[PDB]
């Protein structure tokens, strides 16, 4: 009865549109499946510009590939958010919300309407997040231990590159945080750590830098490279005049206000430059081993370089925007707009300052600080895909690292929580039902789809699934009666089961409450609809 | 986002299939496309009914208002109303009456289903309340019958059935129409009463010739058949009376040729000059014995060669071309002859008689007499149809043969079983059904009482196609059929029936002064068809089509 | 025209009717073309 | 020639009614399976590309472009329901859509005509509502208890019935901190502010009074944790203002053109200190602010937030109580924000969140939803602003009237006394009512999976005995009264759906032509 | 349900005209009153003629209701009656047929 | 590798097929999912000459509609011939077909190698008839029951 | 079985997205594609390598045997040889010799 309202318009009713949602979710799964685990595969995006882009990373490929369906689209946007808060998770969720159609779809046939596969969600994820309480273990965090923080670091780096590279950036990613922390305040930000992307050595000879580094060179010959001693000046105005608001001109009567009058202009500059040249030898004057650093985030006119060439002083210009607020995280100083107000206090101070050519261009370090309260990761690579390839999996990692001091809980990874999650689920008992026989259908359905996670790793290893959950249950079985809590994982080397705790196997709390949640929502809302329809006026 | 998935998996069956299934409310359009040609044929039903213009492919222009005649001609598309155009032909055919009552009662058992599917009624439940409703409709047809024929012949009593089914087919004058039909009827009976033998009667006996020209009172009757011909070699009025003895040959008057490799073999010039002299003796001596017999006039049903039809002048002897067969097989009937194929002297058993054979200018070329008298009755005789249009012609000659058609309900049956007109059949099963339903307790009975709520579309046709409102007359009828029977028999109530114009109000008192009636053979199939007919729509829960 | 096509005889754009005084006054000067002709 | 170049052919008579009700009967069979608690959601295509999933009826009918004429009168139909309530506007084209369906074998039929069916319409809308104003019970507005299973009304069909607990104590702190003393409490949407936050939990959520922003403070150093906050907002930037005259200055001694730019730093030094004489802790413009005036307000800890959106502004005054100035020589200690409290920035790797908390009795709130993706968090969003307007209407009037098929099937009960009473041309028509009532009823039983037939037949044998509180269930369908579940709607909401299909059957009844091409 | 267009049935053939409304009938009164026309000018004594050329260029001038009608091809159904009339009565008395 | 062989050439395989018999023999036994039993529904097929053939056998539905799928057309050449010599089995084959490829895909996502599932389809069905053995009955066509013709006539 | 069944994944993505995958092809089909540009570096390797005269659409002809300015003027569809292409700019910009033995 559609297309007497519009000719153009289309629609696919009940289990018509019920196919789509079932299909087009299996659909994805599949491509993205692949790409869960240590072993699995590695997708290159090519565009028609020819960019090559290699990561294994779910947010980044549904993000380059627009998807035509528009079953698959709420899979994206899903996955697109549990990246936002969580960093992690993109895979996970796109394999859980099609395994939860395909599962409740077999019920579908048998006669059960969608509305009581809904309750059977809802009713077994409230139990699971009671069992995720139990679960979880707490973590002291005080002691801030090395070896705790390597293993946690480590799998995520797993799932990125190969265990070459892994064991490299296993303490460059434990070190992204280091003097970065508050008891009381609870703030932590990792947005104070800088990527660098640049090509120099080799993707695994890169390391971890104790202070800031900045893309910014000399702009003089003469200015001192390397720095012992610098106090470094934070100036947010420019020294040099782009326009001025109000429009003005200089009109001569003779020739000689033609230099006149091109000097007014020289006064304004001279001005700002007094003050900075009469701090520097405020502290001490000839004195060498101390120089002095201006950081500008605005341009600096080429005309005043030579002004800062005699005094040996260094002067960068285009700053970033979040640069300013690390200049007083790493060099200890203040920010400053104009040079009204100068004093010694406000400077900062740095052990090693020097710069380094690579290619065209230079790039400034800064390092050796006391109390440094925040850091760079240098990334460097061989070619293109190993700037965004390390980067993904920095930024992946970082997450990880962050939840462990933001929650004390840490919850073993390998599919270990999943597979608790099934013999949970089996018998609720007179616990929580509010049917007979209605909500039972959605929890068997919503028991047996969790058990994709551990299936999907040993698939994409090589191995049979079900050989490897058969000796987990067997382990499970004599666990409850031995008195003994064990924590059973899943080994993709040989092929048997592991302790994730033993292993070294750990994941983020907020990574698996948020793909629980977030992939029942989507599947639910798929099953609840049965109609696609699509209108409007081209 | 963009584009849908288009049906995924679609490619099982050819892009021109399509699957169109109850739900989704198609089953609803397709009752509402049953709407689109039902009011088509409202206007159409009574006496005040309109006829309609039907142009086909090739130019050819029917204008008709029977139901069964328009869906001919029209291209029908949807599935399920071609079971409804096809339940319309079989009524025309099987009993030659009650066309338009078949096409506008399956229409309405649909239109009264639409709330019946919409309260929740499976599409079993529905069927089977219209097969118990209709078996309870039939039982009442034969307690309501009143009259009966009696008598095979009468001049009153073929007023009263002939009559009132022409009356709905161009209406015009009553008597003159009446007259010309109930006329032709007569020669064709064999009577032959007292004698107990098993009555008889052909529908394709009576045979209407269209004639342009001249008027409808300028019509007249002929107990022979009327062909439009040119006499060969001469034209005789046949004053010399004495009636004629006739013969009629299906094959051809010439030379018997071989059917193989005919060909003139000559060795000698002695045998070419006896060829041609040879020919000549030889239609000669067949020609001889026919004219010895006193045979006038030789029916003919192919090409007859010039040496064979000079000899037939000599005599005296008529020449007639019979093209085809159905017209040569009707010939014999009237005169009583049987053919042979032999050209020799026919059997003196076998000749036909004909008393006068006359031709003359009726339309403004030569047509041939058969016509017979009082003496030696004749069997299939013709109307002539005087129009001026041509159209009004054809459809006068479908309004003859549903009055021949009606001739045939007097046989097969006890008798003619007449049932009150002027919709007085459909409302008192209205009151009926309406006490069947609550007799049956149970779900079923929703559509039982929706079963004689559409029969109430009879009464409403022909108020509402006689320019009188719906809402006034209708009412006001049943306040006869409300007051039940009373302390006393005979109860004239049951006469009651819908007038047009006048005075309207009713009216006409009881419909027995008026002698219109309706024929009870005729309502027993036009029920059961248009109720298969509906029920065949509503026991399909999927349609699918083809290349649309 | 009420928004249907009206069409009384086939080929009605191709045939056109002269009427009135132009129809007249067409079929002198046919004449007089062809009488100039003549009367040379 | 060509005459009329609009439609010159025209369709009248019978065969334009049929084009009006069965286009209008289209409108409604689509939604049939949106009403009830096991309601099925219907996605929708724009050619933008975003995807809205709801089961809401006013968010399916706009988003559809409908080529038939007198069917988009059917899409306007639930913008009178939304915008006037918000709840309800289902079971408006359900109704108004079976009204046409059943006023159709009359015109075709009966051959009455429409406006005689038009006086009947009019005279059976007074009667509606007279049954609906006897049925309907009064309540107490100023419990917390009974407005909280009142809102759970519009919730048992939304997906948000799981959070059902949860979501009543979010839309009743919300509604009751907007409203204030005066027509009654006019509370406003627009006073009520819905923040969508990807991500989160939907069972963690809280009732925030204030404005949230998502710009970030200008300087490091601005501290983002106050104690005692103090919000002074202020229309003028920051920045430099320039003269709209084109003032052009011509410059000739040396000293002009360095004392230009000297001014330029003395008025923006001036500026501030016309703002730090009442010494504000917080800044909040919704104009860009120049990176000297930073500087300046350095000394005094005043925060600046800069690019605020215009209609916030007018919220943070109802929370803060600070009255807004464009001037800064205007600023008093009276327009200095006042009893503002708790203010701190969330770190969130999207964005800088910052947080308001209160101690002229017009308040505002923010309500910040946590849900696990963007497009489910918009249904939430959706989902909130329909739970409000169910606690409007019992604001406003004390009546109460019931719901689930109660209501429906009350008014054809009484209309089938009075049918049969009339005896008159009239009749006919004023049955149509009775039986156009029977859709919202019937259409829950079918998307309840129950028979229809054995319950509506039973369901009115209940009403005859003298009880309007018997409806239908929506998962057991059984016939139990809605007193002991509970089922309860305002007024509003049954008066607005009535008197809405009541008004638009007469309109599609009265077009006898539809023509095009006109192009205005 | 075999494709996502779902075709909706029309019940008569494309190319099918249309009817009911208003002034279908007044449209075969109007298509008789303007072949009256010519036919009006024709009568009486005084009367004139009309010339008539056909698709293969045969000139003919004929006053006669029934030649008239007979010369042009009208594919309107109700002015189709017209040329019966015509040939009926010119077929039997032979004049009148103007009339 | 098949476009070297072949300049223009469409080939499915692994996963992409195995969507082929499981998808396709889904659509197919849809059709005849509402036709089974007593109570199914009733098809009418109208082709573009003007023929109408209403029936609920299965085998009109596959004859007269073009399928452009092969894999049901190993299905409805199979569904015909149950037909031709049992007289019955039309839809009753097509069942089975489409769901024991459904039932079969479940593990076969899971890693079960398709012939060791083949395999044990032959040894389930070996033992229907051993088990048909005893399930049926034996009638002795001496007694000359009218009555039992018309029971089974009537099925 | 005159028309495949296109797969339902047709549908997902789009159709300019091509896939290669194990099994799927590559899997030293792709390797044996750069065998044509492999060659091509074969014969440039040496005292006695051969030169190779390259035409860009500008119309600048760049005549030289070494594999990191050869690769950099043409353009490549196959995304794998851009990785081969790639690691022989970093040998011309940091060392700046060995080009030739690196591709």
């Amino acid at each position: 009865s559609l297309q007497l309202l519009n000719p153009k318009a289309e629609s696919l009713r009940r289990d018509a549109a019920l196919k789509v949602n079932v299909t087009s979710a299996e659909g994805l799964q599949s491509v993205l499946e692949t790409n869960l685990g240590p072993k699995g595969t590695l997708k290159m995006l090519v565009d028609g510009a020819g960019n090559i882009k290699l990561t294994k990373d779910g947010k980044v490929l549904l993000t380059e590939m627009q998807i035509q369906s528009p079953t698959a689209v709420l899979i994206a946007r899903a996955a697109a958010a549990q990246d936002e808060i969580t960093g992690d998770g993109t895979t996970t969720v796109v394999c859980l919300v099609g395994e939860l159609l395909r599962q409740a779809h077999r019920f579908i046939q048998e006669g059960v309407h969608p509305r009581i596969i809904t309750d059977g969600f809802e009713i077994a994820r409230k139990e699971s997040m009671k069992f995720l309480d139990e679960f979880k273990i707490s973590k002291t965090n005080l002691s801030n231990d090395r070896e705790f923080l390597l293993q946690v670091a480590r799998s995520s780096l797993l799932t990125k590159v190969d265990a070459d590279l892994t064991e490299v950036l296993t303490p460059i990613v434990t070190d992204a945080v280091l003097s970065v922390y508050d008891a009381q305040a609870d703030n932590l930000d990792l947005h104070m750590v800088e990527i660098m992307q640049m090509q120099h050595l080799s993707p695994k000879d890169t390391t971890f830098i104790k202070g800031l580094v900045l893309d910014h060179g000399g702009r003089h010959p003469d200015m001192p490279t390397r720095v012992k001693n610098a106090y470094v000046l934070i100036l947010n105005v420019s020294l040099e005049y782009e326009k001025t608001e109000v429009n003005s001109g200089f009109f001569y009567s003779s020739a000689d206000q033609r230099d006149k009058l091109a000097a007014s202009e020289r006064k304004f500059v001279d001005a700002k430059l007094k003050k900075i040249i009469d701090l520097k030898n405020e502290v001490c004057g000839m004195d060498p081993d101390k120089g002095f650093v201006i950081i500008n985030q605005k341009g600096i006119d080429p005309m005043s370089l030579d002004v800062f060439a005699k005094h040996n002083i260094l002067a960068l210009r285009r700053a970033k925007r979040r640069n300013m607020e690390r200049l007083q995280l790493v060099t200890g100083g203040e920010a400053q707009n104009s040079v009204e107000d100068l004093s010694p206090q406000i400077l900062g101070f740095s052990g090693l300052v020097y710069q380094e050519t690579i290619g065209e261009e230079k790039f400034t370090y800064v390092t050796e600080n006391t109390d440094p309260k925040s850091c760079t990761i240098l990334i460097k690579g061989s070619t293109h895909y190993a700037l965004a390839q390390t980067k993904d999996a920095v930024r992946d990692g970082l997450r990880a690292v962050a939840n462990v001091l933001k929650d004390k809980n840490i919850i073993p990874g390998a599919g270990a929580f999943y597979i608790a999650l099934s013999r949970y689920l089996r018998s609720a008992n007179m616990n929580k039902l509010g049917a007979k026989g209605k909500t039972k259908t959605g929890i068997e359905a919503f028991a047996e789809a969790l058990l994709v996670i551990p299936k999907t790793l040993v698939k994409n290893s090589g191995f049979d699934p079900l050989d490897v959950l058969a000796m987990v249950e067997d382990e499970l079985d004599d666990a409850q009666d031995s008195d003994e809590t064990r924590y059973v994982g899943v080994d993709l080397n040989i092929g048997d089961s592991c302790d994730p705790t033993i292993e070294g196997i750990w994941d983020s709390y907020r990574v698996l409450r948020n793909a629980i949640t977030g992939a029942t929502g989507i599947a639910s809302n798929l099953l609840l609809c049965d109609e696609l329809l699509r209108a409007g006026r081209s | 986002s963009l584009r849908l998935p288009q049906n995924p998996n679609a490619g099982l069956f050819k892009q021109g299939y399509n699957s169109y299934s109850n739900a989704d409310g198609q089953i609803i359009k397709s009752i509402a496309a049953i709407r689109e040609l039902h009011q088509m044929c409202l206007t159409s039903m009574g006496p005040c009914g309109r006829n309609k213009i039907i142009v086909n492919h090739l130019g050819k222009i029917i204008i008709t208002n029977d139901a069964a005649t328009m869906l001919r001609e029209l291209d029908i598309v949807h599935p399920a109303v071609k079971v409804l155009v096809m339940a319309t032909e079989q009524q025309k055919i099987d009993m030659g009456d009650g066309t338009n009552l078949v096409m506008i009662l399956a229409g309405e058992l649909l239109n009264v289903s639409e709330k019946l599917i919409s309260m929740g009624l499976s599409a079993v439940e529905i069927i089977q309340g219209y097969n118990m409703a209709r078996k309870f409709t039939l039982k009442e047809l034969d307690e309501m019958v009143v009259g009966e024929i009696t008598d095979k012949n009468d001049k009153n009593e073929l007023l009263k059935m002939i009559k009132p089914v022409i009356s709905s087919k161009k209406y015009g004058s009553e008597d003159i129409l009446s007259e010309l039909v109930s006329e032709a009827v007569s020669h064709v009976l064999p009577v032959a009463q007292q004698a107990g033998e098993i009555p008889y009667f052909n529908v394709d006996s009576i045979r209407v010739v269209k004639i342009m020209g001249g008027s409808l009172s300028n019509s007249t009757v002929i107990k022979g058949m009327v062909f439009n011909r040119e006499p060969e070699g001469h034209v005789k009025s046949l004053s010399e009376d004495k009636k004629h003895k006739v013969a009629v040959f299906t094959c051809p008057l010439d030379i018997a040729n071989t059917e193989t490799k005919g060909t003139v073999l000559l060795h000698n010039a002695q045998e070419m000059l006896d060829f041609s002299k040879g020919e000549e003796k030889q239609i000669d001596a067949m020609m001889k014995e026919i004219a010895d017999m006193g045979v006038e006039c030789i029916v003919a049903g192919a090409g007859v060669g010039e040496l064979a039809l000079h000899y037939l002048n000599r005599y005296g002897i008529l020449v007639l071309k019979v093209p085809s067969k159905f017209e040569l097989r009707r010939l014999c009937r009237v005169c009583g002859a049987t053919p042979l194929p032999r050209l020799g002297a026919p059997t003196p058993e076998e000749l036909g008689l004909v008393e006068t054979v006359k031709t003359m200018e009726i339309g403004g070329d030569r047509v041939t007499v058969f016509k017979q008298e009082q003496g030696e009755i004749s069997r299939t005789s013709t109307i002539i149809l005087r129009g001026a249009t041509q159209n009004n012609l054809d459809d006068i000659e479908r309004a003859i043969d549903d009055g021949v058609a009606a001739v045939k309900g007097l046989m097969k049956p006890s008798g003619g079983k007449l049932l009150p007109g002027a919709g007085a059949t459909e409302i008192e099963l209205i009151s009926r059904i309406t006490k069947y339903g609550e007799r049956t307790p149970g779900l079923l009975q929703l559509a039982i009482k929706q079963f004689a709520v559409a029969f109430e579309v009879v009464p409403r046709t022909l108020a509402e196609t006689a320019g009188l409102d719906v809402n006034e007359v209708l009412p006001n009828l049943y306040a006869a059929h409300n007051v039940t029977e009373p302390g006393a028999v005979k109860t004239d109530h049951l006469y009651k029936g819908v007038d047009i114009d006048g005075e309207s109000d009713e009216g006409v008192k009881d419909i027995r002064e008026e002698n219109i009636y309706d024929m009870l053979a005729t309502k027993k199939f036009a029920i059961n068809v248009a109720t298969e007919a509906a029920t065949t729509v509503l026991s399909i829960d999927q349609i699918i089509m083809a290349k649309k | 025209e009420m928004g249907r096509p009206f069409i009384i005889v086939k080929d009605q754009g191709n045939k056109k009717r002269q009427h009135g005084l132009e129809a007249k006054k067409s079929h002198i000067l046919a004449a007089r073309s062809v009488a100039s002709i003549i009367k040379t | 020639v060509v005459f009329m170049n609009a439609s010159q052919e025209r369709t009248t008579g019978r065969q334009a009614q049929i084009s009006n009700i069965t286009a209008a009967k289209a409108v409604a069979d689509v939604i049939r399976t949106c009403l009830g608690p096991k309601a099925m959601l219907k996605m929708l295509l724009d050619p933008m590309g975003g995807l809205v999933l709801t089961n809401d009826g006013h968010a399916i009918l706009r988003e559809i472009d409908v080529a038939h004429p007198a069917a988009k009168s059917m899409l306007e139909l639930s913008r009178t329901q939304d915008e006037e309530v918000g709840d309800g506007t289902t079971t408006v084209i359900i109704l108004a859509g079976e009204i046409l369906a059943q006023c159709a074998p009359y015109l075709i039929e009966k051959n009455i005509h429409p406006v005689i069916i038009i006086q009947a319409l009019k005279k059976a809308l007074t009667d509606a509502l007279e049954v609906i104003k006897q049925v309907s019970k009064p309540v107490d507005v100023e419990n917390d208890a009974a407005m909280k299973k009142l809102i759970q009304a519009s919730i048992g069909t939304k997906y948000v019935i799981h959070w059902s607990e949860k979501m009543c104590e979010l839309a009743l702190d919300a509604v009751k901190t907007v409203r204030k003393d005066l027509n009654f409490e006019i509370d406003i949407k627009r006073y009520v502010r819905v923040e969508k936050i990807p991500g989160g939990d939907v069972l963690d959520s809280r009732v925030l009074k204030g404005v949230l922003l998502n710009k970030d403070v200008v300087h490091p150093k601005m501290s983002r944790h106050i104690e005692n906050p103090r919000v002074v907002l202020l229309d003028c930037p920051l920045e430099y203002k320039k003269g709209e005259s084109q003032t052009n200055i011509e410059i000739e001694k040396e000293e002009d053109w360095n004392r230009i730019l000297q001014i330029e730093e003395e008025q923006v030094q001036l500026m501030c200190e016309q703002i730090l004489a009442v010494r504000p802790t917080l800044v909040i413009t919704e104009k860009g602010v120049s990176d000297l005036a930073q500087h300046y307000l350095l000394k005094g800890g005043c925060s600046v937030l800069r690019r605020v959106k215009k209609s916030d502004n007018n919220r943070i005054a109802r929370v803060t109580g600070a009255t807004i100035v464009n001037r800064v020589e205007d600023l008093k200690e009276s327009d200095v924000g006042t009893n503002c409290g708790l203010f701190k920035v969330e770190m969130i790797g999207d964005e800088y969140f910052s947080f308001l908390d209160n101690c002229g009795l017009q308040k505002a709130c923010t309500i910040m939803l946590r849900g696990g993706s963007k497009d489910i968090l918009n249904e939430i969003d959706r989902n909130l602003q329909d739970a409000m307007a169910v606690a409007r209407n019992v604001m406003l009037s004390p009546s109460l009237s019931p719901g689930g098929g109660a209501t429906e099937m009350a008014v054809s009960v009484k209309l089938a006394e009075k049918a049969k009473q009339l005896e008159g041309i009239q009749q006919w028509p004023y049955q149509a009512v009775a039986d156009a009532m029977e859709c919202i009823p019937r259409t829950l039983i079918q998307n309840a999976g129950g028979d229809p037939i054995r319950l509506l037949s039973q369901l009115r044998a209940k009403h005859a005995q003298g009880n309007f509180t018997t409806g239908i269930d929506g998962d057991k369908g059984k016939i139990v009264d809605m007193v002991s579940y509970g089922i309860w709607e305002p007024e509003v909401i049954k008066q607005q759906s009535v008197k809405t299909a009541i008004e638009s059957a007469c309109l599609l009844l009265r077009v006898d032509d539809i023509v095009s091409g006109v192009r205005k | 349900n075999f494709g996502s267009q779902t075709p909706t049935i029309v019940v008569l053939k494309e190319g099918t005209d249309a009817s009911q409304g208003k002034g279908q009938i007044i449209s075969n009164i109007n298509a008789c009153v303007a072949v009256q026309e010519a036919l009006k000018p024709t009568l009486g004594p005084l009367g004139s003629d009309i010339l008539i050329v056909t698709s293969n260029q045969k000139t003919t001038i004929s006053n006669d209701g029934a030649t008239i009608l007979k010369l042009l091809d009208v594919v309107h159904p109700a002015a189709k009656t017209l040329v019966d009339i015509s040939r009926a009565q010119d077929a039997e008395v032979g004049d009148g047929t103007t009339s």
